[PDB]
């Protein structure tokens, strides 16, 4: 209630200050990640009729998630929210999916930076996870990748590829493609990457950025497999 | 729980299904080169995606069928063929399979011929040091993989490539083609040993290169611009190659016979055309 | 060849002229339309702007359209458009690029990266990486290289901090003394930054004051290796500035090769001659997933240039028959200004299928009112667009004003009025949903004064 | 006539193909295969004198010989396809062929030359270079002149 009453209508200074209060106070709570997923689902829904500055409060959400990344519940609850969100790819909410995949992408880049201080995905910025739910959300992300048509766009494709590679490399052990895709799905991905049914002319599938992101995701999952 | 066999199955499916022009060759080669190198390029790296004999032959025939092969595609071809020599098959060697079919002869001739129909600026047909290094690495890996088993077929393939490049309407005669790649192929052929190679292809290549060098000397240009490496070095390297070739003694029925005591100098002495050409 | 040539003396102009004269000098239009449709079927298919113009020009006459429909042309158009909409994903900048662009027009990337060389030079080449060094006098050179007699190529490797969409290389030699300008330059790109891979054959730049290596295909590259050849009669290389032009991930011909070309083909088929627009639309109707793909492409931002064609062909397909119009009404109300125009032109145009269309509209608004009364396919009933409700009100008003064949007040029911009244008082006055349902109530009371 | 004798044998076809093919085995400096304005003017004068001497008697054999030369230059492993040869001489031959009339020429050689040049121009567009150096007359003008020649050719009833 304090988050929904202060960060929505308050000034940016008191918004940032009360977010800092919430992470320095209830950052280590066991329900913090569930609260973050709940406020994400109840603020950025496609049916949400509230007029609020989504971008700045999303930046605040990214800041407080990067603060609470020491807690292990935020990433688990956000990936569970993803798993619930693209469940119809076993309707689809493309904007909310985009919001949450960029949020978890920022959190996973902070995780990668922490692991570095204690590179293939640097063209965007200029902990231990359970195996089964990670496998489920990864294969659902791949099925979202394969079901991308003219309604879906290329930046979302880049970000789902990036977060797919990051979740595949973050889980212990690293998820391999055998439990990710079967033969038709991998054949569709390969023919989408190199076949001339989608790579004809200067408007090859998703553009060169999407081709590079797909290649980098496959290379990252392969390198995680052969470690 | 390794996904390597399913990747092999899918990549063999792509290499079998590109024959109906359903897969881009350059994209497949780049992706297969990147996915198999994750275990920086090196000629000693073993690719993690093992291909199929039918896949390799399909790649070779669609490569020899494909004209206006770009240098993107050409260096991708050379790196991919180096990796295809580096891999292992499950019992003949993959290098023997690559050398045995004449599609590799046609592919290397298309590479060293330097056609480039796309070029509105056919300025200098050289392919650059990286492409020459890729071709040298491919040839060196072929030599390494066929040194233990049968250097006969590799040296015969090299001499056949030299003969076809140097025959009438060839790349060596007409002057078209990458001069650096051709002179590097010659300097690689100099260090090889031709001590079992057949007398027939040796006679064919010596006749062709002697006709070409006599035609190059007698019908030279009438001016010269004075200002490195040029086709003069190519002619010198061809002449060094045949200096190595005529020194090879032959033993047996004078056919498919060198074996490290008559020599092939007697065979080139009996040929009046070659002797007349070098004397002229 | 015409399918892969760009739009605006050129080769595409030549092919367009030979195809125009080939259409003019052809005797029967059937034997000219046959290779066109076999190309469309055998292609998915490659369809460019000059090819689109050529097909529109050869489909200028009425007999051309009749022969095109007779041997199955419209169905091939619809199937190709559906397959292309399913095939290529949208490349347009969505909301993600907008809300990440500020969190961190071709821009330079040389100052961001670093430079190195494979041989130990007398000076480092980082001076080449400046955005604009002072080029007014050019005393000796900004950067110089001394060549050994054995070597002929020297490589300048530029490593960028991140991979960029490289588009074009700029190399400026020593302008005061271009004797030291490189004879030939070979570019190399690396997406991962480690695997050097040659670009093109080395272009000869001897005698060039400025080197511009454009790429027809923009390449995602993180490292760029410029291998410069020894000059023709100079043992030294002199360079001034190297630029690395391109874009980042979030920093005419791009829409023609998409599904928009087949949609333009359909729009020209259904709108060039109105005498043939009905029966040919009867061929365009029963193709699978046409209306869903058309609405999905209309919701895309790339529709913003050709949106009148999309909405007009949707109107023609809707008023072709009753079932197709009812289905597209269902997918537009249950499953923007263009949709408002679609609903308006469906509801107010008079045909035997008008009564079923307004029945479907009233059933939709009654279902939305019911869902709002109790509180996948029901999402359009969870909240309706207020603009759609205002459009339904305008449809009912203009149907009451115009002379219609049906008994319009028979469709209006008192229970529907009670449902919309409870929906109106179920929510406060801040939102426009109250205004929409109240405009609908106003149209209801205008048709029925006894209801007021 | 001596022009009919010169045109009738295929040795003139082989000679013109050797000239426009621009082989030059002697060249250690195969820089730019153009033959220069004087050589292009000599070739144009030879072709114009052939046209003048065969205009009164039989332009059929001269136009058929010209179309055969274009077809052989533009076939597989030809000078037009591979890009070797004097670009100025070839584009001047094309611009001379544009002004000619092909109004009796056989349908077989016309079909052969249109098939060959259309394959070559589709192969030139689809398999173009991937870079372009920005700084006249190039092989773009050659392709445009070939396409103008076939625009003239397909209009022939």
């Amino acid at each position: 209630e304090l988050f929904k009453h202060l960060c929505i209508s308050g000034t940016p200074k008191i918004r940032l200050h009360t977010g800092l209060l919430l992470v320095q106070l209830c950052g280590g709570e066991r329900w913090w990640g569930q609260f973050l997923s709940n406020v994400l689902q109840e603020l950025y829904n496609s049916e949400q009729l509230l007029i609020f500055p989504q971008d700045r409060v999303f930046m605040l959400l990214s800041c407080i998630g990067q603060r609470s990344l020491s807690n292990s519940g935020v990433l688990e609850s956000l990936l569970n929210l993803l798993d619930n969100l693209l469940s119809p790819l076993q309707v689809l909410d493309i904007p909310m999916i985009s919001w949450v995949v960029m949020l978890v992408s920022r959190l996973l880049d902070y995780v990668a930076t922490v692991e570095d201080e204690a590179n293939q995905w640097s063209f965007i910025n200029n902990f231990t996870l359970a195996h089964e739910r990670c496998i489920s959300v990864v294969q659902k992300l791949v099925l979202f990748l394969l079901s991308m048509d003219f309604t879906c766009h290329a930046d979302l494709l880049l970000f789902v590829c990036k977060v797919l590679a990051r979740i595949a490399n973050a889980t212990r052990p690293t998820i391999h493609l055998c439990e990710i895709v079967n033969e038709p799905q991998l054949e569709r991905l390969l023919l989408l990457l190199v076949g001339t049914d989608f790579n004809r002319g200067d408007i090859s599938w998703g553009g060169a950025w999407a081709q590079y992101s797909l290649t980098c995701m496959l290379q990252d999952i392969l390198a995680g497999e052969l470690l | 729980l390794s996904s390597v066999p399913m990747l092999n199955v899918c990549f063999n499916k792509l290499f079998s299904m590109l024959q109906v022009h359903h897969v881009q060759l350059e994209s497949l080669l780049q992706l297969w080169l990147t996915l198999s190198l994750n275990s920086l390029y090196n000629a000693n790296r073993i690719p993690v995606i093992s291909l199929n004999q039918a896949s390799i032959t399909s790649f070779l025939t669609v490569l020899a069928w494909y004209p206006n092969t770009l240098l993107r595609t050409w260096c991708l071809v050379l790196h991919s063929l180096t990796l295809m020599t580096n891999m292992q098959l499950n019992q003949e060697s993959t290098a023997h399979l690559l050398v045995s079919d004449p599609n590799l002869i046609h592919v290397l001739v298309k590479f060293l011929s330097g056609t480039s129909p796309h070029g509105t600026n056919q300025h200098s047909p050289q392919v650059g040091p990286t492409a020459t290094q890729a071709m040298q690495e491919f040839l060196t890996r072929l030599q390494v993989h066929l040194s233990s088993t049968c250097p006969q077929i590799f040296s015969e393939f090299l001499l056949k490539l030299i003969h076809i490049l140097s025959t009438e309407r060839g790349a060596f005669q007409t002057g078209q083609g990458p001069l650096d790649a051709q002179v590097k192929l010659l300097e690689f052929t100099l260090e090889q040993n031709f001590e079992v190679v057949s007398v027939s292809t040796i006679s064919a290549v010596i006749e062709s290169v002697t006709f070409l060098v006599h035609h190059y000397i007698t019908c030279s240009d009438k001016v010269m611009s004075r200002s490195e490496m040029t086709r003069d070095q190519l002619m010198f390297d061809l002449l060094k190659l045949v200096n190595i070739l005529v020194q090879l003694p032959l033993s047996g029925n004078r056919e498919y016979s060198a074996r490290v005591p008559a020599y092939v100098a007697d065979l080139v002495l009996a040929n009046q055309q070659i002797m007349s050409q070098i004397l002229s | 060849a015409l399918g892969l040539c760009n739009s605006s003396i050129s080769v595409g102009d030549g092919l367009f002229t030979i195809l125009t004269t080939l259409s003019k000098k052809a005797s029967t239009v059937h034997m000219m339309l046959q290779p066109i449709l076999t190309y469309m079927a055998c292609g998915t298919c490659q369809l460019s702007e000059p090819l689109l113009w050529f097909i529109l020009r050869v489909l200028d006459t009425s007999d051309a359209l009749k022969a095109f429909h007779d041997m199955g042309g419209v169905q091939l158009i619809c199937n190709n458009m559906v397959t292309s909409t399913r095939a290529i994903v949208n490349t347009a900048r969505s909301m993600v690029s907008t809300i990440m662009k500020f969190l961190d027009g071709i821009h330079n990337f040389a100052p961001l990266g670093t430079i190195t060389s494979s041989s130990p030079t007398a000076q480092p080449a980082e001076v080449l990486l400046q955005a604009t060094p002072p080029h007014r006098r050019a005393r000796s050179a900004a950067w110089s290289y001394i060549f050994l007699p054995e070597e002929a190529w020297c490589d300048l490797t530029i490593h960028l901090p991140a991979a960029v969409l490289l588009k074009e290389i700029h190399i400026q030699p020593h302008l005061a003394s271009l004797a030291t300008c490189p004879s030939s330059v070979s570019v190399e790109v690396s997406a991962d930054g480690v695997n050097m891979l040659p670009l093109s054959t080395p272009v000869v730049t001897s005698g060039l004051t400025y080197i511009k290596i454009q790429l027809v295909k923009a390449e995602v590259a993180s490292a760029v290796c410029l291998r410069l050849h020894r000059p023709r009669d100079a043992s030294t290389l002199g360079l001034s500035q190297i630029k690395l032009l391109g874009l980042t991930a979030f920093g005419e011909d791009q829409v023609s090769k998409t599904s928009i070309g087949w949609l333009r083909l359909l729009h020209h088929c259904l709108t060039h001659i109105s005498d043939l627009e009905g029966m040919m639309a009867s061929a365009a109707a029963p193709t699978a997933n046409l209306l869903q793909t058309c609405a999905a492409l209309l919701m895309s931002p790339y529709c913003g240039m050709h949106s009148p064609n999309i909405e007009v062909v949707l109107v023609k397909i809707g008023l072709q028959s009753t079932r197709i119009g009812l289905k597209l009404i269902d997918i537009l109300l249950r499953n923007s200004d263009s949709t408002i125009d679609i609903l308006y032109q469906l509801g107010t145009t008079q045909d035997p299928g008008t009564k079923d269309r307004i029945q479907a509209l009233l059933k939709w608004v009654s279902d939305s009112a019911r869902v709002a009364a109790m509180k996948t396919v029901e999402y359009g009933l969870l909240m309706p667009s207020p603009s759609h409700l205002h459009c339904v009100a305008a449809i009912l008003w203009h149907s009451y004003e115009l002379l219609v064949e049906y008994d319009l007040p028979a469709l209006l029911d008192q229970e529907l009025f009670e449902l919309l009244f409870n929906w109106s008082m179920s929510l406060p006055c801040n939102m426009v949903l109250k205004k929409a349902v109240d405009s609908l109530l106003c149209s209801m009371c205008h048709v029925h004064p006894n209801y007021f």
